[PDB]
RNA sequence: CUCGUUAAGGAACUCGGCAAAAUGACCCCGUAACUUCGGGAGAAGGGGUGCUGACUUCGGUCAGCCGCAGUGAAUAGGCCC
RNA sequence: CCCUGACGGUAUCUAACCAGAAAGCCACGGCUAACUACGUGCCAGCAGCCGCGGUAAUACGUAGGUGGCAAGCGUUGUCCGG
RNA sequence: UGAGAGUUUGAUCCUGGCUCAGGACGAACGCUGGCGGCGUGCCUAAUACAUGCAAGUCGAACGCUUCUUGGAAAGAGGAGUGGCGGACGGGUGAGUAACACGUGGGUAACCUACCCAUCAGAGGGGGAUAACACUUGGAAACAGGUGCUAAUACCGCAUAACAGUUUAUGCCGCAUGGCAUAAGAGUGAAAGGCGCUUUCGGGUGUCGCUGAUGGAUGGACCCGCGGUGCAUUAGCUAGUUGGUGAGGUAACGGCUCACCAAGGCCACGAUGCAUAGCCGACCUGAGAGGGUGAUCGGCCACACUGGGACUGAGACACGGCCCAGACUCCUACGGGAGGCAGCAGUAGGGAAUCUUCGGCAAUGGACGAAAGUCUGACCGAGC
């Protein structure tokens, strides 16, 4: 679960490292996000050089949460981190790689351009 | 590799390696078994120094040490038992 | 591998060579170790010539022709001395 | 040993290090654009079995082959001490 | 009311980090701007710490052993611009 | 004795025919070789340095002529000389 | 083989700067163009690279298999084990201010496949394996399992010390030491193929195989001296400088270790920062000098960026291996593939720089006994 100003880190080749949560689009009142779920943030720690400079207000989708998900089998997974991925409005990544393994939760939300490039989809 | 001559190369320098690597280790066990026991005063000492003194020649005349390297092991051994 | 090989130095559709003794390693016009003789393709009877004192000398150190110093070698009576030097005493 | 190597003449300078000692060899040479001659030295290490000779000392050293990272000569004779 | 613990987040609380939590001993390494040249200085930031044997020049160092954790409890600076 | 040329029917040589197909770029006030007309009027323009242009301009733009080189001729950049 | 001129003033002499008259170029661009000969042609992004080609060869080392003329001998194909080559030839100048290069020396601290010479050997055994046949998992790249087989493939046993080392002798040298002769101790190799004579003949020609010594050729290390700007860059070093021993290398050495000491370098420019491959040579100048290091030759360094080793006589490897990184590509998602600063060629940068050509006939190179096979070196053609 990841609400209103928490920290997240990067798992893309965009220029950014850290990100704050700003929103958890979707609903009136709603109070957390998961895995698969879009997020507006702020960028609070950049690359020197990158297409994304520190200051900006960006979209990205949650893989990789410590409180992980859960499958119908009976069945759990977990990470030791949180991350994102930097999206641009019709769930592109705005990088070319991901780094780190990624849930298998994102291929049910469609971003299969995403399940493309990560080394291993858990 | 993209020349047929580069990938014959590659299997045959793998099983030279592997042989290489066998028969000196043979050879660094023996000296080392000749030390373990001029350092213990035992009897059946003069033996495994010829045997010792043996594995280092046989190395010599498999392309394994140089010839020099050779020279220096049997003087080293030499002034150590005889 | 020491060579006795020739050593082109024309200008385009006029070559002439120099008789040289060299490293089988180099290039046919880069370095060589010492120059022996010359030789012309033109000039109907073609012209060589050559010291044949340091011929003899690199032939019994183990110096070896290519295929044409050797017909252009034995055409001056230098293989037949070496063959009465060596194989004589 | 037809071939012949190298013997230079200096006086000591340093000898602190055990069995090593520093030998100023001076000499004079011109300037390249204009003609005097300006005075140059080098330093030179030579070996000393003993620890033997002194400041002040005139000596002859030669040649030999490395036998430190910095010294390549050793000690030839005193020719005429310091006192 | 006085105490002990708490998933994920970590000042989003409130007039205000209030109150809590965190630092805390000894040995070693290191330590900026500025300055009335004394300071700033415990600046900051990092490492070691139990037990057995051998050697111990002396003060310690090497070899080995056990646990999640060795100032294994109690007592003891949060810091920076 | 016998055997091999990618270039290539290339260079070259012989016969016939025809002045017929084949000249441009820069400069001309002083340095620095080479001058007169017309147009324009501190305008339009020129200049490496001196400097030209406001009614008779050998300094601007054309024409005729002349000078330097020539299948090239001028311009800019870089280096040594003076 | 040493030429000068204009321009400060109302006029002058001196001082002084600025400008012009000569050369040359990997040149670019404007106007304009008939030919032959010989040369030259990415100076910028060591930027990213579609497509073809640039390194193989040997049946006279060895077993298999497919044909064309059921037992037949030749000719032409296929993969495999084994040898040698792939460290050369060809490209580029990013790094480098130092034994990198130039010139002059040293090694009594060294290695060296093929080639030439000399001496001595070449005995007698063993256990396997690819191929092949069957079989499993694979999207593929490719991996495993079972059974049979050959050698100049591999491994032990014999015999050989001329090699190294130690002792005595003689001669000698620039410290360490060098040469020659005598002994003593432990030890170490090897492979056949094609022919000729073939009465069993058991002989022999040739090419290969093992040990030792010389030559040649190629490489390695150390030293003197020489070539750049800045002092509005003065302190730099802690394996640092020396000793004892041990390990290590072809080889000497703080090369690397443990101990002991407190040394080393600097105004004769240490250290740091910036720029740069070096030379034969090339342009200009009366010379002394100054400015460049393109075609051609020599030495060095690099090979998409950064680490490492292996095989080998030789590489820390230019069309080799392993790991990390960025980038590009194919995938059934489990995974796989790649490196033009070789020759052509393309997009991009730029004021700017060529054909996706023919041939191994000549010269050189690899393998083979040889015919030959390979060669974008190279010889020619095109703009």
């Amino acid at each position: 679960m990841i609400q209103q100003e928490s920290r997240l880190r990067v798992a893309d080749n965009s220029g950014a490292r850290e990100i704050l949560t700003i929103k958890v689009l979707g609903g009136s009142g709603r109070k957390t996000a998961n895995i698969g779920d879009v997020i507006v943030a702020t960028v609070k720690q950049a690359t020197p050089g990158g297409v994304v400079k520190k200051g900006e207000v960006v979209k990205a989708v949650i893989v990789r949460t410590k409180s992980g998900a859960r499958r119908a089998d009976g069945s759990y997974i977990k990470f030791d981190e949180n991350a994102a991925v930097i999206i641009r409005d019709d769930k592109s990544p705005r990088g070319t790689r991901i780094f780190g393994p990624v849930a298998r939760e994102l291929r049910e939300n469609n971003f299969m351009k995403i399940v493309s490039l990560a080394p291993e989809v858990l | 590799p993209n020349i047929e001559s580069a990938i014959k190369r590659v299997r045959t320098s793998a099983n030279a390696n592997a042989k290489n690597s066998s028969q000196t280790n043979a050879m660094r066990t023996a000296i080392k078994k000749f030390e373990e026991a001029v350092a213990a005063g035992a009897d059946n000492v003069d033996a495994l120094y010829n045997e010792a003194v043996k594995a280092v020649d046989m190395a010599a005349t498999k392309g394994l040490i140089h010839k020099n390297k050779a020279n220096r092991d049997k003087i080293r051994l030499s002034k150590l038992a005889k | 591998a020491v060579k006795i090989r020739l050593k082109r130095m024309g200008s385009k559709k006029s070559p002439f060579y120099r008789i040289v003794v060299a490293d089988s390693r180099s290039p046919r016009d880069g370095r060589f170790i010492e120059t022996v003789g010359t030789y012309n393709p033109l000039k109907d009877p073609a012209e060589v010539v050559l010291k044949e004192d340091l011929v003899l000398d690199w032939l019994s150190k183990g110096a070896q022709p290519s295929d044409t110093v050797r017909n252009i070698l034995s055409k001056e009576g230098v293989m037949k001395k070496h063959h009465e030097a060596k194989n004589v005493k | 040993e037809r071939n012949q190597r190298k013997v230079y003449q200096g006086r000591v300078v340093s000898d602190k290090m055990d069995k090593t000692i520093t030998v100023v060899v001076e000499t004079k040479k011109n300037h390249p654009i204009y003609g005097k001659r300006m005075k140059y030295s080098k330093k030179y290490k030579a070996h000393d079995e003993n620890n033997t000779a002194k400041v002040g000392d005139i000596v002859k050293i030669m040649e030999t082959r490395p036998l430190s990272a910095t010294k390549r000569f050793r000690l030839l004779e005193v020719v005429e001490e310091a006192v």
